[PDB]
């Protein structure tokens, strides 16, 4: 689990080497690039943590009598309550792991009783229908009931701190810098620099392709079959 | 006049060296699971097609 500090440095070796703001000793990155590299890296992350799923987190959310539509987002949690736009605070996090507004995709979410509730179906009653992608619309609220929501999340915002430390496996940082050089040399509109582009674009492809190829981000999934039993079929 | 229980008790398939019988669905037992699987098989094909 690396730090930002050690991301710019190997940025500035391989990806970014022949970037103008290369400080001087080679090893670092000067201080009026950084907000745009780091730009870069974040949206490297999302584009990452989107694609593979490498980051499943789970964030219970109590029920408020009266509200159906529950957005997922920060404001509306506890450690992270903003009285300015959340009336009242509903979502559960520790003050060691608040919410990090960080959801792509909600997988699937159980109750305070254990029963899992379909996502999405027109003819269910018992349903948590999302209308959309960070929302949840619980249509019967009943008392004392929670729901620990399984979803896809993507890295916590880097505010640009350079203690930060990223959570992406070692196999992917070949991929991670590849996307960083096409962001930055795709914006110089120069012929030189925009050839460049593809090929650290493609680059990233290609990496992202072996990472899947090799199973290196636990893409491949098997379950017993449940359904089996079930059906009858003794 | 006998002098025993009034009960006469016939097996259908004689247990060996055993009072009760052993009726007809012990041996087809599973045979009804297999078929029954796949009849609601082919009706689950049938049915959950568009027509």
């Amino acid at each position: 689990m690396r730090k930002l500090s050690d991301v710019y440095k190997v940025l500035a070796l391989t990806s970014l080497k022949s970037a103008g703001f290369i400080t001087d000793d080679k090893v670092n990155i000067e201080a009026w690039g950084k907000p745009e590299v780091l730009a870069h890296i974040n949206e490297g992350l999302t584009r990452l943590h989107s694609r593979f799923v490498l980051r499943t987190n789970n964030c219970i959310v109590e029920m408020k009598e009266g509200r159906t539509d529950y957005p997922l987002l920060a404001r509306y949690s506890y450690e992270r309550f903003d009285p300015a736009k959340a009336p009242y605070p509903y979502i559960m996090d520790t003050p060691q792991e608040p919410f990090q507004e960080d959801v792509i995709k909600i997988l699937n979410v159980y109750d305070s009783k254990g029963i899992r509730r379909k996502l999405n179906d027109d003819h269910d009653k018992n349903g948590l229908f999302t209308p959309r992608p960070d929302v949840l619309q619980c249509m019967w609220p009943r008392h004392f009931e929670a729901l620990n929501v399984l979803y896809q999340a993507k890295h916590p915002e880097l505010t640009g701190d350079e203690n930060q430390e990223i959570d992406l496996p070692e196999t992917l940082y070949s991929a991670l810098e590849n996307w960083v050089g096409y962001r930055y040399h795709t914006g110089l509109n120069t012929e030189g620099s925009t050839a460049k582009a593809a090929e650290y674009l493609q680059l990233y492809e290609s990496i992202c392709g072996e990472v899947v190829d090799f199973d290196l981000a636990n893409g491949s999934m098997s379950n017993t079959n449940v359904l089996f039993e079930k059906r009858g079929w003794v | 006049p006998d002098g025993k229980l009034p009960f006469v008790l016939v097996p259908y398939m004689p247990r060996k060296r055993e009072l009760y019988g052993e009726a007809d669905a012990e041996l087809l037992g599973d045979n009804q699971k297999i078929l029954g699987a796949t009849m609601r098989g082919m009706i689950d094909l049938l049915g959950r097609s568009a027509n």
